[PDB]
This record gives structure tokens, C-alpha cells and sequence, in this order.
């Protein structure tokens, strides 16, 4: 069968949208994230989810975020989306100072952790490199 | 009668495991500008891992890279479904 | 142009 | 052009970095499950359905068993991944 | 355009590993079970019409080498090409009977531009293995 | 009874 959606509400969409970074870092300044995070609000809002733009974060605005999202009640709403545009590598985002474990983001709304949203759907959609392989195609 | 911890995400990944991504500089990531289309276009007819499939598609077919450095030039990207999903997930009624 | 993230 | 690893699909039996479970007659919990979604729907579901109904079925009808409680009352989520550029039916 | 088309004159390929015996100085145990998987798998497949291939008990030598000359054969024909393996392994990581072998090595053999008769084809693989050491203890 | 891969 499918999932529930029919709940009051749709859902939560978080974007986090990091574009500029620590100069200790070194990583560029990500052009055109803005153009995405724009594209992402019209399109979830058209998808009934109540979204919410954050802008350049360091690794710990990134935790504490996700920690103060994953205890909100959420026994009336269908799902919960998250988005994150930023640099990366594998298993690892990067806040606007460094690194952050995916798992630990993800690890807020595990079932023994996240009882409100325990056999919802949890999406999360990465907008980063997981390395650095380049794919030269075929024909 | 319980469920695994780890059931029910659903990991959308912009590339595959190793790689780069790309992104434009004018327009927005490949995957975000293909995700959103892909949106708006299927999701009152299509559930949601084949709209997936399409933005694949969409990335897989349309896309390649651009680049004055011929290190980073005529390269492509192939995006990463990871669902732990457990029931299938429709946008409409 | 297209860059790496 | 296409990218070299587009077209593939990788069907894992849990999570990433977890435990696989098997029985010790019955065989493993992913394998008798794929194997029975696949008789009832290869010729009315596309692939990422069936896969879909492969996962609840070990995430909700499979619990481990185990003399060693360390090992025991533990669940398996299979994981599909997924870098394939069409839909899939087997007819 | 949205399905991959499936009506070539072959469904293609179905090889099954099943190692379920292991050299002590692996320090693995034996996978009691593997054989009805291996047997439901080849009943299951060819039943959906695939030219199964079982094999038991490979190393992995064997098994980089099995797989090396299944990407070389002629896959004009053939709609798509399944691999399962059933074994031990880490993340990444698959047993062979003496030691593991990366999975990027199995598959990259069969990467668009290393086996061109598969090309556009859907390339699966089933992983029946434990991909490291945390345990799921749910929630009711 | 059941065991680990």
C-alpha cells in the first residue's frame, strides 16, 4: 500500500542553504545555491509543506537546528523533508566552519529517537559531492 | 510487533558514491533545477521513486559539464536513490 | 559556467 | 553521452554498516522475502515497488532470535540503491 | 523512453554466488541457510525466463575472474544482467572463501564504458551480506 | 534460529 498523507498538515520542509564559508576553510563561495534554495521553497509550496528557509550555518547552527526540529511535535503533520545545499565528501556535510557527520543529522530522527514521526517518511535530499571521481561518460 | 530504527528514510543523493557534483553558476545544481522540474511536472500522476527515476533520467541524459579547465570539462553525473522506504509515497489524494 | 561542489 | 555508473542498481539486504540476518534453515531474511515478492508481482508491480514491499515485509514480519542476547530481538531494513535512468518490468 | 526495453530475444544473465563454506583462517563461520536462498533465487529467475548460472564456493580470485569473463561475453542480445551475491562482508566488502574482495572491482567491470554490449541495459545487484557490526533493536 | 552475515 502507500504511505499516509491525508493528516492535517503535509509536512515540515527544512532547506539548509550554505553558500559562503569560513576563510580558515577555503572551500569557494557556491554561486547559483540561491537560484536552488528559491526553486525548492516554490515548488514544496506548491506541495502543501510548510517551508523553511535557513541560510549559512555553521556545523553547530547545523546540529542544534536539526536537534531543536527532531523534538517538535509532530503527531499532525504526514511526512518531514530536509534539504541540504552545501560542499561535501562522502558521508559528510559541510557547515559554513567544517564538517559535520551525515549520520548524526539523520540520527535525530531515527524511530527510537523521533517518536512522533516513527512509520512517517523521512526524505532528505543532498545537493553535495561525496568525493571527488569524475564521470567522462560513454558514447 | 516492532520496526527497524532506520526504516523510513528515504536518501536522495545529487551523485553517485566517490563523485563530484555539479552545479552552474547562473542556473543552480543539476540535481536541484532536475528535482524541482521533475516536481512540478509529476507529482499528481507519478509515485514518488519513479519521479525520482525521471530526474535520473533528466540528470543522466541532458547534463554535462562545462568548463574553461579541461580537467573538470565534458563530464557527467548520475544521481542516488537510497530508500529505506516501506510503502510507496503519493503527493495527491 | 559549471563548477564542483 | 552517459555517466559510466548510471544503469546500475544495487538491491543490499540492511542499512549501511549493520548486521545481515539469516536463519539457519529458512534462509536469510532478504533472499526468502525478494524471492516471494517476486512470484506474487513481476508481472503487475515495476521494480522499485516490488523492492518497496521487499522492505516492509523484512522490516515489519522479521524478528531475530537468538541464545546469545546480544545477537537477539534485533530488525534489518534492506536498502535499495538506485542509479538507474528508466523504469524496470519484467515482461 | 520511461521503461527499459525488455523484448530483446534474451531476459540476460543471472549469476549467483553462494559461498557457504569458508577457510578457518578467515575466521568466519558457515552460512547454514545459503543453499535454500541459492535454490529459491534460481527457481524465482527462471521463472521470469534469465539463463541462471549458479556457483558455489568461489575465492576471491575466482570471483574478480568469474566476473571478468561474464562482462567480456557478447550481451547484444540480452535485455539486462543480474547479479546476486551471498556471503559474509563489511561496508564495501564482499567474502570470497579465503578473504574479501572490494565491490567497486565486481562491478566496475560492468561500468558503461567497460562493457559496452550493457550499455543503456539495467545492471542489478542483489548483496545478501552484513555491511559491518550495529545492531537495530527497533521500536514498538 | 537466526545468525549474522
Amino acid at each position: 500500500n502507500s504511505y499516509k498523507m491525508d493528516y492535517p498538515e503535509m509536512g515540515l520542509c527544512i532547506i539548509i542553504n550554505n553558500k559562503n564559508f569560513h576563510k580558515s576553510t577555503g572551500m569557494t563561495s557556491r554561486s547559483g545555491t540561491d537560484v536552488d534554495a528559491a526553486n525548492l521553497r516554490e515548488t514544496f509550496r506548491n506541495l502543501k509543506y510548510e517551508v523553511r528557509n535557513k541560510n549559512d550555518l555553521t556545523r553547530e547552527e547545523i546540529v542544534e537546528l536539526m536537534r531543536d526540529v527532531s523534538k517538535e511535535d509532530h503527531s499532525k503533520r504526514s511526512s518531514f523533508v530536509c534539504v541540504l545545499l552545501s560542499h561535501g565528501e562522502e558521508g559528510i556535510i559541510f557547515g559554513t566552519n567544517g564538517p559535520v557527520d551525515l549520520k548524526k543529522i539523520t540520527n535525530f530522527f531515527r524511530g527510537d529517537r523521533c517518536r512522533s514521526l516513527t512509520g512517517k517518511p523521512k526524505l532528505f535530499i543532498i545537493q553535495a559531492c561525496r568525493g571527488t571521481e569524475l564521470d567522462c561518460g560513454i558514447e | 510487533h516492532k520496526i527497524p530504527v532506520e526504516a523510513d528514510f528515504l536518501y536522495a543523493y545529487s551523485t553517485a558514491p566517490g563523485y563530484y557534483s555539479w552545479r552552474n553558476s547562473k542556473d543552480g545544481s543539476w540535481f536541484i533545477q532536475s528535482l524541482c522540474a521533475m516536481l512540478k511536472q509529476y507529482a499528481d500522476k507519478l509515485e514518488f521513486m519513479h519521479i525520482l527515476t525521471r530526474v535520473n533520467r533528466k540528470v543522466a541524459t541532458e547534463f554535462e559539464s562545462f568548463s574553461f579547465d579541461a580537467t573538470f570539462h565534458a563530464k557527467k553525473q548520475i544521481p542516488c536513490i537510497v530508500s529505506m522506504l516501506t510503502k510507496e509515497l503519493y503527493f495527491y489524494h | 559556467i559549471t563548477v564542483a561542489d
